[PDB]
C-alpha cells in the first residue's frame, strides 16, 4: 500500500495474508468470505512468468493480524477461475481458497459481504470511494509493520481503457486519483489478491467489489490500480461453494 | 440467504459487521470519507 495509512484495530477483520509455507514469504493478501472460504487472485496462485503455481501444499494463510488471538491456517484446497488464462490479460483474476477447518470468529477474524445486483447498481460508480487494505510494499521499491489501509475513487470506464495499452475487460474496474488529485495513493507488491471494499450507506455492512489484481507501477500518476469485479464473477463463486463445500 | 451454511460455512448473515466498529455504534477513522464520495 503506497501512500495509504495505518489501520485501526479490527478496522478489515476479513484481511487475510496469503503465506508460501517455509521457504516462508508473504505472497499476496486475501479475504474471509465465511469460516471456511477465503478469496483472492488467480494470478497469487498461478503465473508461471513470475515462477508461480503452488498446491495446497505450497501456501498458507494467516488470519486476523493486525501488527507484523490471530490463526494460521492450511488450505484444504485451491479453485482457481477455469476461464482464467495467465497467457493472455488477466481477465477473470479470483480463486477461492478453502481451509482444512472451519477459523472461528473474533474481534479482528469476521467476514465481507459479497455484493448483490443492487449493491453494485448503486456504489460500483465513478467517484465513488473503496478502501482496500494491505500488507504490501509501502514502498513501489520496504514492507510495513502494521496493516496499511487507503481509500481509492472508482474511475470511469473511458478513462481506465485510454489510460492502458491492456485491454479492459468487463470483469475488471480500476480506481486511483486523478493527475490533478492532490491526493495519491494505490495498492502496491504484495497487496495483491487483496480485498476492495465499500461499506453500504443503506444496511451500513462492508461488501468486497473487488480483488487488486494488477497495476502498472505503483501509484504512477496518470496510471490506476486495476480490479477483478467480484460481483461479475458471483456465479461461478456459487457454483465452487455449492460443488467443494 | 445467497448461499447455503451447510457447504459455505458460517458468516454470511453477519457478514460486513465489523465487531468493533459497526457492532458497538463505533466508526472508523476514514469511513466517513467513503460515505461523502456516495452523495
Ligand atoms: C502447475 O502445476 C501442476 C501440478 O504439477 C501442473 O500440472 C499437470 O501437469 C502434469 C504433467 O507432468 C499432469 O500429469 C497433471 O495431471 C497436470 N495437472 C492436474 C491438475 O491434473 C501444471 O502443468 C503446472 N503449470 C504449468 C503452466 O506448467
Ligand atoms: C481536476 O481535479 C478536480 C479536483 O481537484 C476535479 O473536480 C476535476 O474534475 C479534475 N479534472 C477533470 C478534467 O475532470
Amino acid at each position: 500500500i503506497v501512500e495509504g495509512w495505518d489501520a485501526e484495530k479490527g478496522i478489515a477483520p476479513w484481511q487475510v495474508m496469503l503465506f508460501r509455507k517455509s521457504p516462508q514469504e508473504l505472497l499476496c493478501g486475501a479475504s474471509l468470505i465465511s469460516d471456511r472460504w477465503v478469496l483472492t487472485a488467480a494470478h497469487c496462485i498461478l503465473y508461471p512468468p513470475w515462477d508461480k503455481n503452488f498446491t495446497e501444499n505450497d501456501l498458507l494463510v494467516r488470519i486476523g493480524k493486525h501488527s507484523r488471538v490471530e490463526k494460521i491456517s492450511m488450505l484444504e484446497k485451491i479453485y482457481v477461475h477455469p476461464r482464467y488464462n495467465w497467457r493472455e490479460n488477466l481477465d477473470r483474476d479470483i480463486a477461492l481458497l478453502k481451509l482444512k477447518k472451519p477459523v472461528p470468529f473474533s474481534d479482528y477474524i469476521h467476514p465481507v459481504c459479497l455484493p448483490d445486483k443492487q449493491t453494485v447498481t448503486s456504489l460500483l460508480r465513478a467517484g465513488y470511494k473503496g478502501r482496500v487494505t494491505g500488507w504490501g510494499n509501502l514502498r513501489e521499491t520496504i514492507q510495513p509493520s502494521v496493516l496499511q489501509v487507503v481509500n481509492l475513487p472508482i474511475v470511469e470506464r473511458p478513462v481506465c481503457k485510454a489510460s492502458t495499452r491492456i485491454r479492459i475487460t468487463d470483469n475488471m474496474f480500476c480506481a486511483g486519483f486523478k493527475v490533478n488529485d492532490t491526493k495519491r495513493g494505490d495498492a502496491c507488491e504484495g497487496d495483491s489478491g487483496g480485498p476492495f471494499v465499500m461499506k453500504s450507506p443503506f444496511n451500513n455492512r462492508w461488501y468486497q467489489m473487488g480483488i487488486v489484481s494488477w497495476g502498472e507501477g505503483c501509484d504512477r500518476k496518470g496510471k490506476y490500480g486495476f480490479y477483478t469485479h467480484v460481483f461479475r464473477l458471483k456465479a461461478w463463486i456459487q457454483k465452487v461453494i455449492d460443488q467443494f463445500g | 440467504t445467497f448461499f447455503n451454511e451447510k457447504t459455505f460455512g458460517l458468516g454470511e448473515a453477519d457478514c460486513g459487521l465489523r465487531p468493533l466498529f459497526e457492532k458497538k455504534s463505533l466508526k472508523d477513522t476514514t469511513e466517513k470519507e467513503l460515505l461523502d464520495s456516495y452523495i
